[PDB]
């Protein structure tokens, strides 16, 4: 099983994107697997293998941004079970980003609901998170991303709070990152 | 948030009168200096 | 050949319109020899009331054999076990006990910047469930609406179920309608239904 960089990690330069390869079906007592990696069929050596059991063995290579932009092949060889993959250049569309207020019957709780409505981007891959007055924000979950009737997709965050803070606080961030955005990064405010 | 650097990033991903090599170079400047 | 056995819809088991059924798949059958045979066990005793087909899988050029067996809404949420003997191979399926925790139901009307285009969003929010087993749909004063897609169950830090979903329609549609409901289907809510109202104006 070989996986692609984090969305963010390959979108963000202050970021480290990483491909990712795991081994399937490796037992505890011959735990010895040599995994090999390569870039365009060029071999690298700068691989993290760190061991896991339930064994799978989580082999981490860095690359760089671009070169998973440009959709360059990375190839990880076991032993051999070979398994590569690259970005696939496909339909871009970029998101739409709305704040949904919380629901007036909420504003008589103790909780709120902040929700980012995230919709109709193109490929799925997304990262959403929240901020206040440019703090952090960590209390928040995300749904997967869906396929709408259109082809594109959408994602709903939920950000909970006290509602002692959302009444005192001045503002609330949702930061979208995604390829169709320009500079991969866009952020919608609320007050 | 560092919205210079990845404007650079950004922009620099994306110059069409850089090649990969000259694009690389630029990118891990941008990268390394911030 | 392997053997799958599946649990019944929850919108199945909530209404008692609709029956709720347990469904057992031996995949990978042979065209050589496509005897299957498939028995069904409520708590161990033998049930005869199930109903089996074959299926041709053209997306591998395979074969399937299904075995759909009707059971009655209060067996399946007494925890009764339910099991297929094909031949042997045998699988067994139970309501999970556990946590019961009524969801709350919220409607988000669209965003602002919405409202400048000429389709709108319409939002429900369904909080703080337990177990993960859900059931939302739209109506419009009753008619049904089906423009609408749901997220998938997730779970919560309060180890509870979130779940939204996004009903879509024409500004147009959303001045004209009267009201808009989301409907909600859970084992905790009284009646296992919920039905939240919004209205433009
Ligand atoms: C030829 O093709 C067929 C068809 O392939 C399928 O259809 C095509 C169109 C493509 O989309 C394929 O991608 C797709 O898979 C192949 O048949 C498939 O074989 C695999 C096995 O390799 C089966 O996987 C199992 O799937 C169940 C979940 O099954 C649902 O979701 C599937 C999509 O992933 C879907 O295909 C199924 O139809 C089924 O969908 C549900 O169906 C019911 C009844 O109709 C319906 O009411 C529901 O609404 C519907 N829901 C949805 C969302 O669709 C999964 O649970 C299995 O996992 C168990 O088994 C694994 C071992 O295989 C094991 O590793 C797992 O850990 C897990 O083990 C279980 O664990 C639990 C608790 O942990 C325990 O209680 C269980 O006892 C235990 N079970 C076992 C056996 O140990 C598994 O992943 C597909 O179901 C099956 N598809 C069909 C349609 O039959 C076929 O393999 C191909 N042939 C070749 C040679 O390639």
């Amino acid at each position: 099983f070989i996986f692609p960089p984090n969305i963010k990690d390959v979108l963000m330069i202050s970021l480290t994107p990483k491909v990712t390869c795991v081994v399937v079906d490796v037992s505890e007592d011959d735990p010895d697997v040599q995994i090999s990696w390569f870039v365009n069929n060029v071999e690298v050596h700068t691989a993290q293998t760190q061991t896991h059991r339930e064994i799978r063995v989580v082999s981490t290579l860095t690359i760089l941004h671009q070169d998973w932009m440009s959709g360059k092949e990375f190839k990880c060889k076991v032993n051999p079970i070979e398994r590569t993959i690259s970005k696939i250049k496909g339909l871009v569309r970029a998101p739409q980003v709305y704040i949904l207020p919380p629901p007036a019957e909420q504003l008589s709780r103790k909780d709120v609901s902040l929700t980012c409505l995230v919709k109709g981007f193109n490929p799925g891959d997304i990262s959403v998170e929240w901020t206040s007055n440019g703090h952090t924000e960590e209390n928040y979950k995300d749904t997967a991303p869906v396929l709408d009737s259109d082809g594109s997709y959408f994602i709903y965050s939920r950000l909970n709070m006290k509602t002692s803070k959302w009444e005192k606080t001045d503002s609330f961030s949702c930061n979208v990152r995604h390829e169709g955005l320009k500079n991969y990064y866009l952020k919608k405010t609320i007050s | 948030f560092n919205m210079q650097c990845q404007r650079r990033f950004y922009e620099a991903l994306h110059d069409p009168n850089l090649n990969e090599e000259q694009r690389n170079a630029k990118i891990k400047s941008i990268r390394d200096d911030c």
